[PDB]
């Protein structure tokens, strides 16, 4: 099985209709980012690292921007915005160095 | 009954408020120019 060293971050996702935040687990790897349900412990939706166009990291909230994949934008309350942002940047650099065009 | 007072409004507001005040970062994969 593939999965020895997955970076998991505790973030809060806002619900639709009710203005509240719920704790959710997000798995970030060197290939793609997947969202795991805290209750069922299963991957709901995931996006590729190379598909990410841009990202904004705030002190209390992280923002993601996908090119031609997500209609809207993924924005949730993150406890470690700097840690997540740095991790994503590093993964992109490794791929570029290995597969350069 | 339970009434939210200075907690949910502050938490959600700051959350949102910060989104607009966040710096964007592009990846080299898209920008391949010198």
């Amino acid at each position: 099985p593939l999965g020895s060293g997955v970076s998991f971050f505790l973030v809060k996702e806002k619900m639709k209709g009710k203005n509240k935040l719920v704790p959710r687990l997000l798995g970030i790897t060197k290939e793609s980012v997947m969202r795991v349900d805290e209750k069922t412990k299963e991957v709901i939706q995931e996006w590729s690292l190379t598909n990410i166009k841009r990202w904004a990291a705030s002190p209390k909230s992280f923002t993601l921007d996908f090119g031609d994949y997500q209609d809207g934008y993924y924005s949730v309350q993150t406890t470690e915005g700097e840690q997540i942002a740095q991790l994503i940047a590093g993964y992109i650099d490794i791929i570029l160095k290995k597969k350069k065009s | 009954k339970l009434l939210i007072t200075i907690h949910d409004r502050k938490e959600f507001a700051k959350f949102e408020e910060e989104r607009a005040r966040a710096k964007w970062v592009y990846s080299p994969l898209h920008y391949s120019a010198r």
